[PDB]
RNA sequence: ACGACCGUAUAGUACGAGAGGAACUACGGUUGGUGGCCACUGGUGUACCGGUUGUUCGAGAGAGCACGUGCCGGGUAGCCA
RNA sequence: CGAGUGGCUUGCUACCACGAUGUCGGUUCCCUCCAUCCUGCCCGUGCAGAAGCGGGCAAGGGUGAGGUUGUUCGCCUAUUA
RNA sequence: GUCGGGUGAGAACCCCGACGGCCUAAUGGAUAAGGGUUCCUCAGCACUGCUGAUCAGCUGAGGGUUAGCCGGUCCUAAGUCUCACCGCAACUCGACUGAGACGAAAUGGGAAACAGGUUAAUAUUCCUGUGCCAUCAUGCAGUGAAAGUUGACGCCCUGGGGUCGAUCACGCCGGGCAUCGCCCGGUCGAACCGUCCAACUCCGUGGAAGCCGUAAUGGCAGGAAGCGGACGAACGGCGGCAUAGGGAAACGUGAUUCAACCUGGGGCCCAUGAAAAGACGAGCAUGAUGUCCGUACCGAGAACCGACACAGGUGUCCAUGGCGGCGAAAGCCAAGGCCUGUCGGGAGCAACCAACGUUAGGGAAUUCGGCAAGUUAGUCCCGUACCUUCGGAAGAAGGGAUGCCUGCUCCGGAACGGAGCAGGUCGCAGUGACUCGGAAGCUCGGACUGUCUAGUAACAACAUAGGUGACCGCAAAUCCGCAAGGACUCGUACGGUCACUGAAUCCUGCCCAGUGCAGGUAUCUGAACACCUCGUACAAGAGGACGAAGGACCUGUCAACGGCGGGGGUCUUAAGGUAGCGUAGUACCUUGCCGCAUCAGUAGCGGCUUGCAUGAAUGGAUUAACCAGAGCUUCACUGUCCCAACGUUGGGCCCGGUGAACUGUACAUUCCAGUGCGGAGUCUGGAGACACCCAGGGGGAAGCAAAGACCCUAUGGAGCUUUACUGCAGGCUGUCGCUGAGGACUCUCACUCCGGGAGGAGGACACCGAUAGCCGGGCA
RNA sequence: CGUGGAAGUCUGUUAGAGUUGGUGUCCUACAAUACCCUCUCGUGAUCUAUGUGUAGGGGUGAAAGGCCCAUCGAGUCCGGCA
């Protein structure tokens, strides 16, 4: 997915750019529905294009380890 | 000489001034007599310039819209809860004496009703240890152990938008931006690359500070530059 | 780009302006401040003792 | 304002055991220089003649422009090597 | 060992110029010197010849093209009288 | 530009016609700034105009700018000022907090005007016609009234609606041409009022378990398609406006592609893309009122800035005129503009110079170096190496095709869109001009795009992502201020400050002795105040005791400054150079030795390498991609060269007119020698020499230009450094004041901070004032 | 295979910005930094108009001691000053 930075900037920095991406561009289960249908909507900021429901979460992953936390406790 | 790039800061010119104009809303803790009865609903989450981070849009019963300090998990139409009696969810604001132990909290106030201090970047969270009827442990996200005045208000969960500094900027276009929405002079010209004239550690034939990094901690400013009174330096050892 | 001529080319900005107080084409249109007589900036005329030689 | 060299005959001779190997002289040419000339060969030749692309003058005919000939082909006199 | 000439090298001096006498190399173009590389005429030879070696008179003409190097100098190649 | 003509005392350049040309994002049209009357008219030529002048941006006199609906005015933006408060010795000074005001003329927001006519000069301003907005008054309706909507918003891709334009078809009106029958122009008509509505959204019906739908993504039993319906767009269509206007006339009709304008879908952000006034919400009639300021002209190779009528500089919109072609490209041509990038006449027009064309054979031999020039080129088909971070390398390389004419096929709704087929056919040449890469390899550097010495340096330098270390829990660290106060900060460790290194990949050894920083510290040292002794009727002063930071001392630390040798088989001073790399952009010796390549190679490349004096974030090695970076090799090409020639344009030369400057102690026709402060036209001796003028290329006048930049000197200057001298800020620390009650401790009442408040935290500390010790090129 | 249309992406005298070589022309200039050809960037760390902020031992500086009105290793004016 890193093939729009062509032969530039190396393989670290377009290998976690082409994961990260990949990952943030994945079929997210919403927690409202429970439908695959969450998409980022900018920085930290998801949207489910199925029931609208609009919720905050990792700048590139809906949910984050420290996140999946808050709850077991 | 001439006074420094660090001198220059303190001036305050528009060239080290952040774009204040632009930033949306000083996310601070609402206020509250007593008895806890307050409740709003998310009704939107935005984008906030000053952290690159998610803010939550709340709207109160008593008809007060403002910004939050958005934790990760808060969606539109959540209710969330501010005072003593709030429920021990995510996203509510009570006073650390109420809040369990061993709880991740974020937007941590110093003293009680400063709106809120520590553990506000992307991602980040205190934690809640100890408890007591006089001090209420909280370890911050440097791992130092803060005794706290258990009064203190503070927000439920992490706070949202975590993970951020996992990806490379790439490019200095991309730094470029990010830097245009803080008080920051960008790009970073070496101290070692300019005149002596210039700086403590410019000038000569080859680029190399003419003096040890590390400074005392008493030197004044137009001098400490470098390593301040580090208590050591490299990675061995 | 040279700074001589081919920069006098884009002088077209007013700021010295004819004067309210003194008549002057000294008031700063941009700083609404007169540079000859200090109208704008004090009420006192602008006026110093080095505008003589010391001892006139 | 002429300098110098190669070649031929002299001669496979004189000389020398042999190997090898001259000269005088008479010739032919080359090179460098020099002065001049253009029949010949070559260059130029925005004189000239033709071909042809784009566009404009309605088409045709016949023309302008495309840098001081649009481009391509041929090229007289002269000037030249 | 001893006697000299030159004024291309270098060193020495500090006379000249610091109200400026523009650098090295190269190039181009002109004149000159002889301590002659070739060419002319000669003497000697450990001069048969051929080819050389040493020397003398002699400055008319000639002394060219290239590879590295900014190079001068020099190294190298093929031609050359 | 030329030929006629006009006016005039006078005409190359003032005007008319014709012919001939130039400009096409401009040399055309509208403007912002800036100019300020430069605009128009009349009369002039003393001035100004690169020549002339009857002309003029010149001289002089007159005249000229008309607004409810075009700007200003109103709003708010970054931000600014004023007042108050506070600081300051003080202010015309100074940060904060309040209040107020200012802050947008092309180009932020914003009530409302269109079309025509008219002048020598204005014009949505005047006049004609038609229209619109606001306030107010009266009348009627109306009691709704303010929630909400709007003003009001980033970047990239994209669909749909759709006007101007352009083109195609055909008809009408007029013009042109004259083998043809083709070619050009026109065929009009606004604001406004009314009306229509696609998209989006929603509603009812319907009942899809696989269908609906898109350029694409997508949608759905949480209810798909289909059917009906609410809401709902254009600067668009339609009707009026309009026996308005406009035209000599006709006074069209359809289509395609569609700027403007309208309305949707999608994608991106460690980036999140103004605010306020105002409008809407919220009717109609009639009438009144709508003041004030701007308005000429230029807007540039003559109206602006640059001393100039300066080849420079200077914002916006016309980006859709035709052919062409991918094209807002070239070239050519309209509309419109111009012959004022404003001196002419003459010589086949010499030398010489600028810019350029063509050169036979050779082909880089030129040169520091292919500098300069040339070569190549568009489009389609075939084909394409090493290496590589798998992206790329790559248009690698290399090869073939290319026009016109005839008749066709395919894709598409179609284009005046595209892709092909068969036949015929011309040239030396079919991207025929124009437009339009030369190609390959080796080495060095920096990863990359980016930055820089305005005016000799564009690079390997700066930056960068990435790597790393340092400081700080915010009453922070870092920084500004004399103070009052302030930046960072609408920020909070996933932060941001201070530094270093500089993408990726493989790695990054040993040294804490010195210096730096930091922690510790029995003991040693360590100021002032208070306290103690001596002294003094008091005082100066002498000494003691206690002892803060600091130092001594001990420890930690090198991705801190830096270091990593000599001798021998440990010495210094801690260690003694590990991976690697290596004659290096670092190697003196040096053209090192061997090899490659060449006829020949101080060059280049590889190998060796004891390295004068390589080496690991003073980062080492290495490396795909990228590069107006340094070096080298090959193919191709060629006037760079052998070696020069001829030609073209502008000068150069002669003529009319205009008309400077540099320079000048005097004398001066010199030459050869000598002499001289040792580098003489001028002295000495000779030689030569009739005067004057034209052209030339520059030998000399140690030519002209600049009180020499190099070198030295001056008890000259400045910038910079530091363990130079001396001081000054600043930081740390003790002490006194503020400061209070009961060598360690409690408290609350000053004082500080948090808190809207109540109250909470802290607390005689901290802040602040004063003094003392330490650090202290940050600064003088 | 197609769809899609990413990029401090490529070619490009689109506009615009820049400034490599000619050590060309000019060098009492057209010009106290100009002319021509060649060359670089041209969707972005882009370019640009206007408005606005920072002031002299001070700014500003992707750092050249660069720039702060033809003035910069400390602007300019007047004064100190004969
Ligand atoms: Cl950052
Ligand atoms: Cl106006
Ligand atoms: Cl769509
Ligand atoms: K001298
Ligand atoms: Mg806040
Ligand atoms: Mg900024
Ligand atoms: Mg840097
Ligand atoms: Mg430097
Ligand atoms: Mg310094
Ligand atoms: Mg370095
Ligand atoms: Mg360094
Ligand atoms: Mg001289
Ligand atoms: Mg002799
Ligand atoms: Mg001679
Ligand atoms: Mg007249
Ligand atoms: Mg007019
Ligand atoms: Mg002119
Ligand atoms: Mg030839
Ligand atoms: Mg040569
Ligand atoms: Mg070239
Ligand atoms: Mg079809
Ligand atoms: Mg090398
Ligand atoms: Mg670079
Ligand atoms: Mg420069
Ligand atoms: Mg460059
Ligand atoms: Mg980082
Ligand atoms: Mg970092
Ligand atoms: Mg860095
Ligand atoms: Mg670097
Ligand atoms: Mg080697
Ligand atoms: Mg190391
Ligand atoms: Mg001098
Ligand atoms: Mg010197
Ligand atoms: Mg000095
Ligand atoms: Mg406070
Ligand atoms: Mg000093
Ligand atoms: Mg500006
Ligand atoms: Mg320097
Ligand atoms: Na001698
Ligand atoms: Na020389
Ligand atoms: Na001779
Ligand atoms: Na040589
Ligand atoms: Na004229
Ligand atoms: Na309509
Ligand atoms: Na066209
Ligand atoms: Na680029
Ligand atoms: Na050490
Ligand atoms: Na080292
Ligand atoms: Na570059
Ligand atoms: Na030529
Ligand atoms: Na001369
Ligand atoms: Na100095
Ligand atoms: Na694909
Ligand atoms: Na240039
Ligand atoms: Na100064
Ligand atoms: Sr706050
Ligand atoms: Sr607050
Ligand atoms: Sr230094
Ligand atoms: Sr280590
Ligand atoms: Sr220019
Ligand atoms: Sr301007
Ligand atoms: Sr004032
Ligand atoms: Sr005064
Ligand atoms: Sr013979
Ligand atoms: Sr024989
Ligand atoms: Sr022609
Ligand atoms: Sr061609
Ligand atoms: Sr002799
Ligand atoms: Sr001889
Ligand atoms: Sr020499
Ligand atoms: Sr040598
Ligand atoms: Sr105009
Ligand atoms: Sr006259
Ligand atoms: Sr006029
Ligand atoms: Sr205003
Ligand atoms: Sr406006
Ligand atoms: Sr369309
Ligand atoms: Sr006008
Ligand atoms: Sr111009
Ligand atoms: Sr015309
Ligand atoms: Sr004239
Ligand atoms: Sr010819
Ligand atoms: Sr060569
Ligand atoms: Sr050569
Ligand atoms: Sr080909
Ligand atoms: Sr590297
Ligand atoms: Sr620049
Ligand atoms: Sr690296
Ligand atoms: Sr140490
Ligand atoms: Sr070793
Ligand atoms: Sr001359
Ligand atoms: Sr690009
Ligand atoms: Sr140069
Ligand atoms: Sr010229
Ligand atoms: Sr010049
Ligand atoms: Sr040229
Ligand atoms: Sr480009
Ligand atoms: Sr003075």
């Amino acid at each position: 997915s890193s093939g729009r930075f062509g032969a530039r900037y190396g393989r670290v920095s377009r290998r976690r750019v082409a994961e990260i991406e990949s990952e943030m561009n994945e079929d997210h289960a919403c927690p409202n529905c429970g439908e695959d249908r969450v998409d980022r909507q900018g920085t930290g900021i998801w949207q489910c294009s199925y029931c609208d429901y609009k919720f905050t979460g990792g700048s590139y992953k809906p949910e984050t380890p420290g996140g999946k936390t808050v709850r077991r406790s | 000489g001439r006074r420094i790039q660090g001198q220059r800061r303190g001036r305050g010119t528009s060239t080290f001034r952040a774009p204040s104009h632009r930033y949306k809303a000083d996310l601070e803790h609402r206020k509250v007599e007593d008895g806890d009865v307050i409740a709003g609903t998310v009704v939107d989450i935005e984008h906030d310039p000053a952290r690159s981070a998610p803010v939550a849009a709340v709207e109160f019963e008593d008809g007060d819209r403002r910004l939050i300090l958005a934790p990760e998990g808060v969606g539109v139409g959540d209710e969330l809860q501010v005072g003593v009696s709030a429920e021990i969810a995510p996203g509510n604001t009570l006073p650390l004496a109420e809040i369990p132990e061993g709880v991740p909290v974020c937007n941590v106030e110093s003293s009680p009703g400063d709106g809120g201090k520590f553990a506000r970047a992307s991602g980040v969270n205190a934690q809640l240890l100890t408890h007591d009827r006089n001090v209420a442990v909280v370890k911050l996200p440097s791992g130092e152990m803060k005794r706290l005045d258990p009064q203190c208000r503070a927000t439920i969960g992490v706070v949202a938008g975590g993970g951020r500094t996992d990806k490379p900027f790439v490019k200095a276009g991309n730094k470029h931006h990010k830097m245009k929405a803080r008080g920051t002079k960008w790009p970073n010209v070496r101290g070692v690359a300019m005149n002596a004239v210039d700086h403590p550690f410019g000038g000569g034939g080859r680029q190399h500070p003419g003096k040890p990094k590390s400074i005392s901690r008493n030197a004044p400013p137009g001098r400490k530059v470098g390593d301040i009174a580090s208590k050591r330096t490299g990675r061995g050892g | 780009t040279g700074a001589g001529t081919p920069s006098q080319g884009k002088k077209n900005t007013t700021t010295h302006t004819k004067c309210r107080r003194c008549g002057e084409k000294s008031y700063h249109t941009k700083k609404k401040v007169c540079s000859s007589c200090g109208f704008g900036k004090s009420a006192k005329r602008r006026d110093y003792e080095w505008q003589s030689k010391a001892g006139e």
